[PDB]
């Protein structure tokens, strides 16, 4: 179906900026279009409608342009309020299509992420399974890339990660991201790693630990 | 397909 | 003033069937050109367009999920109905109705179509969580390791949310960072919460975990390990 491009996918800003959101359409939606603005636990809320009205109530440092395959929204004035995940939403052909959402976070100055690797308890090893976290500590931009290596090899669907909110002072991110092996897999390899990449990070650091090793 | 107010 | 409100059930278990009502007030189905839809945003990710049902009671689905949704309108309570059959994990994400304006009219004669252009009142969102799981207690397990050290706590396999998670019995609090849980394919949650301190400091780190829907309450005490 229809395809509806937001960019960019993520934007930093300060209080007082001009920021302006852009949504393409993979066909033609005439001025079917809807921009929302959703805070962090709460619904999406209104803004603009049919591309360019603004809607009842919604401050007037909001707007909206474009019609066909291209619109924008530009905040004039970014206030605290509008640090939050912009959405368009077509409305022109069935299915009523979103876009993939943009994020506004406060702006700072890069931070690398400050990297570690935690092997598993012995304790959960007694249970049978092995968890190795791997921890991305206060870094910006939010974007950042962890890969797991065991003995070399590249892991792939036995990970997951959650990412912390922008911390209120630091404006700043952290991320966990969890290895999970059976015991027995676990035992089977030496050297178990969690590759970092990052904007602040002139190339890749790697943090590992040997099974093992005492 | 078109919307319900489409055309 | 037009507001929504979703309600059904919190749990569901992966095959059956979830059945969300949307009770809405301001606004009455029968108005003309009137719509009401049903939209969804799986943890972190982007909002998922569902499904429409108009006043005059034509309907339209998404065409991916079209074979297992039904929507349906209650005009004399105010409420639709939308429902979802043989739902999996994917299927949890917190779900939302939402108003959709008719044309403008002036005399009864339409004149003015931009106003359908957008959902313009949306209702809190419900959250719905599908996994097999029955309620069960967390097993936490210690993490150990400019010049900051960390350390944790690894809260695993526990069912449902949320649990609670705190240091030195609420004395720590700076370079704290207690990460959202992820629902693991098993359908347990998992979570870690974790400190940096001054190199130094390695002053003593207990966290407190605390699972309510299992009554389980654990402290566990984390040390650089090397007995």
């Amino acid at each position: 179906a229809l395809q509806l491009t937001q960019s960019p996918s993520s934007l930093s800003a300060s209080v007082g900026d001009r920021i302006t959101i852009t949504c393409r359409a993979s066909q033609g939606v005439t001025s079917a279009l809807a921009w929302y603005r959703q805070k962090p636990g709460s619904p999406p809320q209104l803004l603009i409608y049919d591309a360019s009205s603004l809607e009842s109530g919604v401050p007037s440092r909001f707007s909206g342009s474009g019609s066909g395959t291209e619109f924008t929204l530009t905040i004039s004035t970014l206030r605290p309020e509008d640090f939050a995940t912009y959405y368009c939403q077509q409305l022109h052909f069935y299915p009523h299509t979103f876009g993939g959402g943009t994020r506004v976070d406060v702006r700072r100055t890069v931070a690398a992420p400050s990297v570690f690797i935690f092997p598993p308890s012995d304790e959960q090893l007694k249970s049978g399974t092995a968890s190795v976290v791997c921890l991305l500590n206060n870094f910006y931009p939010r974007e950042a890339k962890v890969q797991w290596k065991v003995d070399n090899a590249l892991q792939s669907g036995n990970s997951q990660e959650s990412v912390t909110e922008q911390d209120s002072k630091d404006s700043t991110y952290s991320l966990s991201s969890t290895l999970t092996l059976s015991k027995a897999d676990y035992e089977k390899h030496k050297v178990y790693e969690c590759e970092v990449t990052h904007q602040g990070l002139s190339s890749p650091v790697t943090k590992s630990f040997n099974r093992g090793e005492c | 397909e078109l919307d319900k107010h489409a055309s | 003033r037009i507001t929504l409100k979703e309600s059904g059930p919190p749990l569901v278990k992966p095959t059956q069937t979830l059945t969300l009502t949307c009770s809405f007030s301001g606004f009455s189905l029968s108005d003309f050109g009137v719509g009401v839809g049903w939209i969804r945003q799986p943890p972190g990710k982007a909002l998922e367009w569902l499904a429409i049902i108009y006043s005059d009671d034509d309907k339209r689905y998404s065409p991916s999920l079209n074979t297992r949704l039904t929507i349906t309108k209650d005009t004399s309570k105010n409420q639709v109905v939308l429902v979802m059959t043989r739902v999996s994990p994917v299927d949890t994400a917190t779900y939302f109705c939402a108003h959709r304006r008719g044309p403008t009219t002036l005399f009864g004669v339409p004149i003015a179509r931009g106003p359908v252009n957008a959902m313009d009142v949306w209702g809190q969102g419900i959250t719905v969580t599908i996994s097999s799981t029955s309620t069960k207690g967390p097993s936490v397990f210690p993490l150990a390791p400019g010049a900051a050290a960390a350390l944790g706590c690894l809260v695993k396999d526990y069912f449902p949310e949320p649990v609670t998670v705190s240091w030195n019995s609420g004395a720590l609090t700076s370079g704290v960072h207690t990460f959202p849980a992820v629902l693991q394919s098993s359908g347990l949650y998992s979570l870690s919460s974790v400190v940096t301190v001054p190199s130094s400091s390695l002053q003593t780190y207990t966290c407190n975990v605390n699972h309510k829907p299992s009554n389980t309450k654990v402290d566990k005490r984390v040390e650089p390990k090397s007995c």
